[PDB]
């Protein structure tokens, strides 16, 4: 997409995530496993929900066509009242089928900046103490366990905490 | 239909304690019965060759 996240640098999606829109798979000592970010999720659901209810009854008074009747005599006014109708409906057609086309565009662009977005906040949160690995996942420097992958989860990652222990080992990384 | 005559109707609307005076010496086509407006509302003309479903 625009943002290059979604079939991007993560080539594929997840059939094993079934209760969110995005989320993280984590595989350490004691497991591996799903979850979700519990935000970018309410966020994206409140803001399609926001952009379908916005496009369902925004129309306010879209052409309601009213039949009329013109006898022999009155093909001018008549094929007046037959154009005009039509007219509106083409108009409000286009604009249905234009408004679908190009909130379409936005809605899955939209996923992928919030999947950019996440993993800009994992990201930005590990710094040094993970390695990138280029395809949407980040090896750690460290041990992290269960209760340190919710912290990277719920934004509460505590990077001075092991930024020690990292030292350490990407200290023997590079030594060889 | 087998006439080479015409007959040319016409119509009107009667207000309350509205009088109508008719006077005629030939060719009249007299009333007998009148059509009350007795509900106005939201309605239409819809031209369609299907006929009554029994369904709501
Ligand atoms: C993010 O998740 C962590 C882990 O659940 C929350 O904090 C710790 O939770 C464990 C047990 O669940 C406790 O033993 C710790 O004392 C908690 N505190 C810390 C600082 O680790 C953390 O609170 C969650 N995020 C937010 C914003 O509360
Ligand atoms: C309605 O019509 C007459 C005049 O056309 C009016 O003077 C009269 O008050 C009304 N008739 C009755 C019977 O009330």
């Amino acid at each position: 997409g625009l943002f290059g996240a979604i079939a991007g640098f993560i080539e594929g999606g997840w059939q094993g995530m079934v209760d969110g829109w995005y989320g993280y798979h984590h595989s350490n000592e004691q497991g591996s496993g799903y979850a979700a970010d519990k935000e970018s999720t309410q966020k994206a659901i409140d803001g399609v929900t926001n952009k379908v209810n916005s496009i369902i009854d925004k129309m306010n008074t879209q052409f309601e066509a009213v039949g009329r009747e013109f006898n022999n005599l009155e093909r001018r006014i008549e094929n007046l009242n037959k154009k005009m109708e039509d007219g509106f409906l083409d108009v409000w057609t286009y604009n249905a089928e234009l408004l679908v086309l190009m909130e379409n565009e936005r809605t899955l662009d939209f996923h992928d900046s919030n999947v950019k977005n996440l993993y800009d906040k994992v990201r930005l949160q590990l710094r040094d103490n993970a390695k990138e690995l280029g395809n949407g996942c980040f090896e750690f420097y460290h041990k992290c366990d269960n209760e340190c992958m919710e912290s990277v989860r719920n934004g509460t990652y505590d990077y001075p905490q092991y930024s020690e222990e990292a030292r350490l080992k990407r200290e023997e990384i590079s030594s060889g | 239909n087998g006439q080479s005559g015409r007959m040319e109707f016409f119509w009107t609307i009667l207000k309350p304690n509205d009088a109508i005076n008719f006077e005629s010496n030939g060719n009249f086509i007299a009333p007998e019965y009148a059509y009350k407006i007795v509900k106005k509302g939201d309605s239409t003309i819809m031209k369609s060759e299907l006929e009554y479903g029994n369904c709501n």
